[PDB]
RNA sequence: CACCCCCGUGCCCAUAGCACUGUGGAACCACCCCACCCCAUGCCGAACUGGGUCGUGAAACACAGCAGCGCCAAUGAUACUCGGACCGCAGGGUCCCGGAAAAGUCGGUCAGCGCGGGGGUU
RNA sequence: UCCCAAAAUGUAACGGAGGCGCCCAAAGGUCACCUCAAGACGGUUGGAAAUCGUCUGUAGAGCGCAAAGGUAGAAGGUGGCUUGACUGCGAGACUGACACGUCGAGCAGGGAGGAAACUCGGGCUUAGUGAACCGGUGGUACCGUGUGGAAGGGCCAUCG
RNA sequence: UCACAAGGCUAAAACCUUAUGAAACUCCGAAGGGGCACGCGUUUAGUCCGGGAGUGAGGCU
């Protein structure tokens, strides 16, 4: 995306599985600070919960 | 508390007055409703801890707090910011401080011949606010920091304005002369 | 004359007059007979004129009103680059329809101050009275 | 308002979905329950309790809506879907659920 | 639906609406009563809701009266117009033949059709 | 996006106004619940406007921003739980010269809210975008040159 | 919704009678126009697949 933007940084999801899997998604940063965690599938079995990985 | 048997001394003191053709037909006095609205300019936390206390000492009861409809004039305004305080009491509650009032809050009213006994709403209920608040069995000086004031509306299942007129009165108001 | 604010610029059209056809508000009354455009000094000039006449100082209806801007180019230059800043302002006075209405005078002083009046117009007219009754 | 009945009462996508609609009228200590097609404008259970309820008030639920799905089952009747209109659905018209989401 | 009438619910989305008004109570509805817990209030049994009456017909609801308002709306006639032709430098206008409103006037109307239920006709 | 655009889609102009290159972790999924702008009267600070109260009240408001269409049986306002802002697909159509682009029932794996019937593969919608190429990165074990390995490359993902 | 002619009336804004203009107003709203069907009654074209193109400056009522 347009790259010197501070707010709404583009930042992917890592599996707490390992299957070796990311989704990618925005968070505004004038919010979280911290990380994220979210519920989505994984292909690579069934439901994993994933950490907003660097 | 007995003021009940008390709006049941009024029941047919109208019914025999009157000339109705019931019981229920006769005005009864849906809730009181009280407004501290400060607002305009006064936005501090320590006005609403105080109007929190105060409410919730005076009426035993949770205040609701009434923010900025939006109405974001010249002035210091904007949206979603508390202009105004609520507290809704009803029935039991209701008959307990009006009580207060009557009993505890009318005489100990400083200069007081009685309040204004103009046609209020033309539909025929009533409102009533008033200044002061050095005048109470609850709020003390010895518990609050500077003065406020209060602004009240009861309303009453009147048809016109001279039946809650006798209404309020009857029920223990003075109508100043 | 000129109104107070609006959208801005325009077009142009045309095919007989709505309304209103009708002599209220006086006794005696104008009535143009060419679709024409009319403009703010072009009527303030029927103003004055009447107004002259009447003296002290009739009754005077003045039924028709500018409202569309026209424009013209700066002068000298080749077309695009835009559309002509507004240069005046028009009341579209289509046939049949009524420009003027006086009374407060009386049959000579409709006749006359009407007559100096239209000419002062793009248009040929016939002056009246009343009776056109659908609603007073 | 009103609101509430009419809102309930278009989430019963009235025939689209196939099923059958089940009414209800617990505000008053006499209610109603009933079975509809709602497209074809007519009714085809009728659990009342106006004709001697039992003597309960609020337990009479479980038992007007024991009447209805057994009218019900009877008929032939045999799939739910539950309009209400004013109603919260926990209490009352919850009983009337329970032992209708069992009771025919 | 056997006759009225009430409770729930639909087709119909104002000729079906509102205000003014009179009828209406154990026969359904509603208000009413209380609520420590179910359950609920951005505060309060006001509302959602749990206990159950008498009481009231007042309020709300239902019915009927009602043309003051809204709603609906002709025929005639006209605007405009398909396609035939034409005039004026031009802004524009006409003729023949069909289609043809809008708004206004005449008026019209307190809707009309169902299903199930309860309840009464010494 | 709106007229211009001649009541179908479409249509030019250095014609007439205005807006986008984001925003949203809740402003999304579900579940439940609430109703608006104003004017009149009457009310402690106030007193044109603040807060409360009542009578009016189908939209005269609200929708993150542009307007048009849309909307009160909600898309508007408030909470509960939540990661359907999900992989594997794609019946059938809208649209475009091509490339694109747009909508979508239904099926599977597997979930989320409801008690349920259900609803959801982003937001009322239509702007919030950049084809290839070369390269970064996380998987993947298809290719790897006498052979088995590794470089490198391919595929899915993705970043500039 | 923006505009605006007179007059009422009040403290002017509203709102009443009278009154009108609009491409970006619309309670209303044709004539025509388009899709689908039928062919009830005529006429000839259409559509697909493959070869060869040219044209892509238009002009007037
Ligand atoms: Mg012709
Ligand atoms: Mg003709
Ligand atoms: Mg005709
Ligand atoms: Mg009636
Ligand atoms: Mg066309
Ligand atoms: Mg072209
Ligand atoms: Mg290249
Ligand atoms: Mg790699
Ligand atoms: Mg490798
Ligand atoms: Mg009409
Ligand atoms: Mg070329
Ligand atoms: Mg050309």
């Amino acid at each position: 995306a347009a790259a010197g933007a501070a707010p709404r940084i583009i930042v992917k999801m890592e599996s707490s599985a390992g299957t070796g899997f990311y989704y990618t998604t925005t968070k505004n940063r004038r919010n979280t600070q911290a990380k994220l965690e979210l519920k989505k599938y994984d292909p690579v079995a069934a439901h994993v919960v994933f950490a907003a990985a660097a | 508390q007995l003021k009940t048997k008390y709006n049941d001394q009024v029941r047919p003191a109208l019914m025999q007055q009157f000339g109705y053709s019931s019981v229920m037909a006769v005005p009864r006095i849906e809730k009181i409703v009280v407004n501290e609205g400060l607002g305009s300019s006064k936005e501090d936390s320590k006005a609403i801890d105080k109007a929190a206390k105060e409410l919730a000492l005076i009426t035993l009861q949770k205040p609701i707090i009434t923010k900025a409809k939006k109405s974001i004039s010249n002035f210091k305004l904007r949206q979603g910011m508390p202009v105004g305080i609520k507290v809704t009491l009803r029935g039991e509650r209701m008959y307990v401080f009006l009580e207060k009032l009557i009993n505890i809050g009318l005489p100990r009213i400083r200069d007081f011949r009685g309040i204004n006994p103009n046609a209020f709403d033309g539909r025929g209920n009533y409102n009533l606010g008033i200044k002061e608040q050095l005048i109470f069995p609850e709020i003390t000086y010895d518990m609050v920091d500077k003065t406020r004031g209060m602004d009240i509306t009861i309303v009453t299942t009147a048809k016109t304005d001279e039946e809650a007129r006798a209404l309020l009165q009857s029920m223990g108001l003075p109508f100043r002369k | 004359k000129r109104t107070k604010f609006r959208k801005q610029f325009r077009g142009r059209m045309t095919g007989d007059a709505k309304g209103g056809d009708y002599v209220a508000f006086g006794d005696y009354g104008l009535i143009a007979m060419e679709p024409a455009w009319i403009k703010s000094n072009q009527i303030e000039a029927c103003r004055i004129v009447m107004s002259r006449h009447f003296r002290r100082g009739g009754k005077i209806y003045i039924r028709i009103f500018p409202d569309k801007p026209v424009t013209k180019k700066p002068a000298e230059t080749r077309m695009g680059k835009g559309k002509g800043a507004v240069e005046y302002w028009v009341s579209v006075v289509k046939p049949g329809r009524v420009m003027f209405e006086v009374a407060g005078v009386t049959e000579e002083q409709a006749k006359e101050a009407f007559r100096l009046a239209g000419h002062k117009l793009p248009i040929q007219t016939k002056m009246v009275k009343r009776e056109v009754y659908d609603e007073a | 308002r009103r609101k509430l009945r009419t809102r309930r009462k278009v989430r019963t996508t009235t025939a689209a979905s196939g099923k059958l609609r089940l009414s209800v009228y617990r505000s008053s200590k006499h209610i109603y329950a009933q079975i509809i097609d709602d497209s074809r404008g007519q009714t085809l259970a009728a659990a009342s309790s106006a004709a001697l309820k039992s003597g309960n008030k609020t337990d009479t639920a479980a038992a007007v809506g024991k009447a209805l799905a057994a009218a019900a089952a009877e008929k032939g009747i045999k799939q739910v879907v539950f309009d209400r209109g004013s109603y919260k659905y926990h209490g009352r018209v919850k009983a009337l659920a329970d032992a209708a989401r069992e009771g025919g």
